[PDB]
């Protein structure tokens, strides 16, 4: 998954 | 001989971006939960080290190279580099004087004992320190420290990276800004790239049994429930 | 008429639960990531929440009756009444006067707003007030106060509870306890036990719509990073 | 799941 990574990685 | 304009610009994005990510003052260490000397210290550490990792990858985004690379990739890099950048840029507040990290008064100056509040053992933070002095004394330049970080970032050797071809690539056209920084800009370096190179393979043993001791406290709830939910993101492991 | 053993032990047992998990003075607030007056104010209720929770659990595992459930009861019970049992726990602190939460100086004195901060609306905010004032003119006492949020966590009417059929039970046991208790021991509580059993209903709606509003922010990646571990797994769908 | 749930229900 990874939500948050994803989203830092904007 | 003398550094190109792609060299010297790839040392000037490095740079801006570490200054834009890193205050020598840790104001935001206040936000943090407080510090307590049963693993008292958790809390605080997963705030810093949660506090880190946003600034690694606010950091990663700028380094050349880093945003073409695959959203995978990019998350293979940090996932199994975050732990050993975090080491890396904590130097940085480290001193030989009384071994510790000087982040503010009594409160937020960590010992090595603060990080067994944490969960972690000497055989861990023993080496740690060893690293920590053996690389204050290579007293590199911003440039060296800032290449270091984005070269140790870059590795191709990540449990998870696919296209390690690329991110070679990127790897050894940093390796190339350092080595030809240390030979014309710093005075002395003439055995320093090998030593920088070196730190790197200390921070695979200190990565690794890092991950061992994290895995153990990971797998008991009353402690990952300390942890900050981006944290458990990073250190966890997923597909 | 008078109380039994049976009826009087339960309710020893509920208030020095309600006293081995409830803090008059809140001095474990300070340990919370401090508040900020963007959802400044998330990571300071994000902290009260989380340790809310385990504080209902505390006393949750000290109602009679409750350890007997099944481990998925238990937890079906607590995930679905917990931001209940919160909103009725958080009214010990609630001023009339004021209008708010006063758990400490200007710091952790709560106001609507703050907790707009927290990226909640008045839709929620509005009628929770109007359900905090409700609630504090009932001048409850402390043993109908403590029964009410053993009741409120027994209802046998949660999704995900299996035996609906013993917690229905303990919650008809509990309800007694009170209604025998106004009766006999509250000097104007003819009205009241309806009251109170109003305000569970009351509780549903707010349940409901924090429930919502949660869900959206639960979505956004930027805002759950500030959640606890805790906080998303009671919160959160898991089966 | 519910790790640190069942851990707290002791
Ligand atoms: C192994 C490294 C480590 C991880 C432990 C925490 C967990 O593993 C939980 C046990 C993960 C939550 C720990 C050990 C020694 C020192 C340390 O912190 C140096 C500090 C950190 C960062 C910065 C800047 O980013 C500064 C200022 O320069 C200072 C952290
Ligand atoms: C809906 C309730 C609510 C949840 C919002 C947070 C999240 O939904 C994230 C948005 C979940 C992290 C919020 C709204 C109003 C007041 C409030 O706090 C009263 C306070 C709480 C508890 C106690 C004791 O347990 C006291 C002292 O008696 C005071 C909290």
């Amino acid at each position: 998954r990874h939500k948050i990574l994803h989203r830092l990685l904007q | 001989h003398m550094l190109s304009d792609e060299q010297m610009q790839i040392i000037n994005s490095l740079v801006e971006a570490h200054h834009k990510t890193y205050d020598d003052s840790y104001s935001d260490f206040v936000r943090f939960r407080p510090p307590v000397r049963r693993l008292s210290m958790l809390p605080h550490l997963a705030d810093l080290v949660s506090y880190s990792i946003q600034k690694v990858i606010g950091f990663a985004k700028m380094i050349p190279g880093f945003r073409d690379l695959t959203a995978e990739d990019q998350i293979a890099l940090l996932k199994s580099s975050a732990i050993e950048i975090i080491m890396l840029r904590s130097n940085q507040s480290f001193s030989l004087e009384d071994m510790s990290w000087s982040c503010g008064g009594p409160d937020f100056k960590y010992c090595i004992n603060d990080v067994t509040k944490a969960g972690h053992t000497l055989e861990l933070l023993e080496p740690l320190v060893k690293f920590q002095v053996g690389l204050k004394k290579l007293k590199l330049h911003e440039e060296e420290h800032v290449l270091l970080m984005a070269i140790c970032l870059l590795s191709p050797d990540r449990p998870g990276v696919q296209d390690h071809v690329r991110i070679e690539a990127l790897q050894d056209r940093l390796c190339d800004v350092l080595q030809a920084y240390i030979r014309i800009q710093h005075p002395g370096g003439r055995l320093l790239y090998a030593k920088m190179i070196q730190k790197l393979a200390d921070l695979r043993s200190l990565n690794e049994e890092h991950s061992k001791q994290y895995r153990s406290l990971s797998f008991q709830p009353e402690h990952s429930m300390q942890l900050t939910p981006l944290v458990l993101e990073v250190f966890g492991s997923e597909v």
